[PDB]
RNA sequence: ACAGGUUGAUAUUCCUGUGCCAAUAGUAUUAUGAGUUAGAUGGUAACAUAUAUAUAAAUGAACUCCUUUACAUAGGCUUUAC
RNA sequence: AUUGGAAUUUUUCAUGUCGAGUCGUGUUCUUUGAGAUUGGAGCACUAAUACGUGUGAUACAUUUCACAUAAAGCUAAAUAUA
RNA sequence: GAUGUUAGGAGGGCAAAUCCGCCGAAUUUAAGCAUAUAAUUAAGCGGAAGAAAAGAAAAUAACUAUGAUUCCUUUAGUAACGGCGAGUGAACAAGGACCAGCUCAAACGGUUAAUCCUUCGUUUGGUGCAAACCUUUCGACGGAAUUGUCGUUGAAUUAUUCCA
């Protein structure tokens, strides 16, 4: 029913009142489906796929605001900076693998190779 | 036996609630089950 | 110049001084915790020419190893093995006492720490005491240095326990050169298996 | 004493927690509850199984806007929770029966 | 009972004596960031380090040498008051290990060396080297 | 923590009745007895004493010393209850 | 447009240097191709400084000559993969 | 050396075919059996990686000598080892795959450690819708280290010639 995208307009007060909106709505679907009455099964998985689209719009917009207020200064969270493999992240830098000593500096710019031809 | 254990009273009550029998609208579109004199849950 | 000096100084060591210092040392040592940190090597010397250097993520540490051999392990008496098998009293295996002392320090204190090397230090007849040369792979001087820099790869997680070190390069034979080491040299694992291995061809 | 230069992690996602729908899932519709409901003032009710009473009474409470004397519990063959609530005297079981059919 | 070479290094030279020796080479001080920063702006000294102070000795370069016995291994510098002996150049052994730190801008000092000075002090130097 | 009742199936637990127990924060009021113009009393004694809706309340620190918890077997005698 | 570095090339001058309870030897146990001891290990005794000392597969003394530079460290590739 | 729920970080465990270490048998063979044999195999305990380890001479040669490592073809079922019985058993050369070098350490540099790091910051680039990464020099304020970091690879001095 609820588009993403209509959710994603809504500032978070009104997200969240369309959120508890639902949940009552839920609630009386469940009593309902309880009860011995067979009217608005089916309408329940509607609503639960509703309800999830919400929480996911409100989720990733509070997601947007965490990320917003850490923007840069060196650290997030831990678990909101990088996850990637424990390996990768304990990998020495491409930047400090390439430096080198400064007779190893002047070996290189000195001497690097050079491609050729014959007659 | 009489006086029983959170964890076992729950896994015994998941027991009962696999054996009962398959939905039938399930055919239209029953391999296993457990009977309690000859068969033990074996815990 | 003052290396050399103490270099010279301590490779007498049947002084009387040298046997006071190195007693009262021992004595010391006897005391003390069984795997402990030390700030500085006892011995700069021999310490700086085994690769330590003098930097923040160089640790030393000082460690505890009992004297001599050992019975292989028994039910009660020896196991019921071959006429020719007794592990009785002894068996002089393959692990010096260096590279022991190098695998407890390397189990229990290693993990953040990476093993480098470990030097002699002193002895009684009941134990000897070692200083390992210890390096964290993590801290950012390390990381800069492009020297010892090699180190903080994930292959360097446990180099005793490969035996990498020099104390486990000389159980292996890897001093060893030429035809003293020609059983030996590609591995002892290595060459063995490749004398044993059965070549054939599709076509033979 | 601590105080970091940030928390472990600050997750700034809606509360997983449980919350009064799902706290309690539904009232019984027994002939047993419709018995206690008509002569002792006592309405049932099945909840979650990892819900507590206090936290049962609470939400009862803000579901149908009633008062519980002594909210008695159950931990049920098929894995829930059923309460039996015995409303304050004042306010009728019957009046919210009528509400909830 | 004590060696010798390890014993020498309980014996000082005078208190006051020794306190009257270390601001007079104190005077001599080495330089900071800011004169550094001065330095390359505007348009001797003491001397540590066991191997530049044994580079010293060798050279002849070196006036007088103060050692510490506070520092943790003795046997560092244990041989330099054999070798000053020898080389026939003054040399002190002196108590305190964290003052000898403080003149060369350091929390502590192993050996500091103060290798010749103008004329006009000279003439105290050599009587703190006539002292020694 | 008991007695009686009750269900198709549970009841020391549901219901009716009667109780019992532990906690029961701060501040301000109140009522309850004390003590004051800084700590009650009797009894020779063994010992006893607050009957307030309610036997509540009978100064006491550190540091100490006891006691209950807390105990075998066998044989008879005896008292109460069912 | 400054600053800096490097390589050869002359001529002088500096001819310094090279990892010790380690090598070695003895002994013991193990191991191998190692054989009057190949590698390891325990223990005992324990070195020499570069015109040194480690090698040149039968123990040794005495002497050649050739070749190497231990006792600190790292390193892609071909190669292996049930 | 203690102590800290001080501030920042790390390790733990799992998975295992191949890899690297340890520790480490016997059934079996000899028509018996003890040395030898199975076998430095299996199991055990550890460590790694997309390959690992090994690797830049305390090497091989005795030639008209070669010249880091690994692998193959081979030497070779040979020298050799063995109750010289049963049985075990290399390496060098040659033909090739393929090939890559190097730095600590001493030594040298004191009218000045020329080093290093954390925290705070700050701007010359570049992507991406956005998240965000990536380059980029410049200053502080803390510390660390002379019990030795950084530079240098004999020393100057000439001419040449390149690179930043």
């Amino acid at each position: 029913n609820v588009k993403a995208y209509e959710l994603r307009t809504l500032k978070k007060k009104e997200l969240l009142d369309k959120l508890d909106e639902l949940k009552k709505e839920l609630s009386g679907l469940r009593i309902s489906k309880a009860l011995g009455n067979s009217a608005k099964n089916s309408k329940i998985h509607g609503v639960r796929k509703n309800v999830a689209r919400v929480l996911t719009v409100y989720n990733q917009k509070r997601k947007m605001e965490l990320r917003q207020l850490y923007k840069n200064k060196k650290f997030k969270p831990y678990n909101l900076r990088k996850k990637l493999t424990k390996n990768k992240r304990l990998q020495l830098s491409p930047k400090q693998k390439a430096a080198m000593t400064l007779r190893q500096k002047k070996k290189v710019q000195n001497f690097p190779q050079r491609k050729y031809l014959v007659v | 036996g009489s006086i029983k254990r959170f964890r076992l009273k729950q896994r015994l009550g998941k027991c009962r609630r696999q054996n009962r029998p398959v939905p039938h609208w399930y055919r239209l579109k029953n391999t296993k089950r457990r009977h309690w004199r000859r068969t033990k849950l074996g815990l | 110049g003052a290396y050399k000096y103490i270099q010279e100084i301590w490779k007498k060591k049947q002084s009387d001084a040298m046997h006071f210092l190195l007693r009262v040392r021992t004595w010391e040592y006897r005391q003390l915790p069984v795997v402990h940190r030390v700030s500085k090597p006892s011995r700069p010397d021999k310490a700086r020419r085994l690769g330590y250097k003098a930097i923040q993520g160089f640790v030393i540490y000082r460690v505890r190893v009992r004297r001599g051999d050992r019975k292989k392990r028994v039910k009660k008496g020896i196991v019921h093995g071959k006429p020719k098998h007794q592990g009785v009293h002894k068996q002089k295996s393959t692990r010096n006492l260096k590279s022991v002392a190098e695998g407890k320090v390397g189990k229990s204190i290693c993990g953040n720490l990476r093993v480098l090397n470990s030097y002699w230090v002193g002895q009684d007849a009941v134990y000897k005491y070692y200083e390992v040369i210890l390096v964290d792979p993590n801290h950012n001087a390390v990381r800069n240095n492009p020297k010892i820099n090699w180190i903080c790869n994930p292959v360097h997680k446990h180099r005793e326990l490969r035996g990498l070190t020099s104390a486990g390069k000389k159980y292996r034979g890897l001093r060893v050169k030429g035809h003293l080491s020609a059983k030996s040299r590609p591995s002892i694992r290595a060459n063995w298996k490749r004398r044993q291995l059965i070549k054939l061809r599709k076509c033979r | 004493a601590r105080n970091p230069k940030c928390p472990r992690i600050v997750k700034s996602c809606h509360s997983k927690t449980l919350d009064k729908y799902g706290l309690i899932k539904y009232p019984l519709t027994s002939e047993k509850a419709m018995k206690k409901i008509e002569e002792i003032n006592t309405l049932v009710f099945m909840c979650d199984k990892r819900a507590n009473k206090k936290n049962i009474k609470k939400s009862v409470k803000n579901l149908f806007g009633i008062e519980c004397d002594k909210v008695n519990v159950l931990n049920t063959l098929n894995g829930d929770k059923k309460a039996y609530v015995r409303l304050s005297g004042e306010h009728d079981a019957l009046e919210v029966a009528n509400k909830i059919g | 009972k004590v060696p010798p070479s390890i014993n020498q290094f309980n014996h000082t030279l005078p208190k006051s004596q020794t306190q009257d020796l270390l601001n007079f080479l104190k005077a001599y001080k080495p330089e900071s960031k800011t004169d550094k920063k001065q330095r390359l702006l505007n348009k001797l000294f003491l001397k540590y380090g066991i191997n530049h102070i044994t580079k010293l000795v060798e050279n002849k370069k070196a006036n007088l040498v103060v050692i510490a016995n506070d520092v943790s291994p003795i046997e560092l510098v244990l041989f330099l008051p054999a070798l000053c002996r020898l080389k026939e150049v003054p040399y002190c052994i002196v108590k305190d290990k964290a003052t000898l730190g403080k003149l060369v801008h350091k929390k502590t000092a192993t050996a500091v060396c103060l290798e010749s000075v103008k004329k006009e002090d000279q003439e105290k130097l050599d009587y703190f080297a006539k002292v020694c």
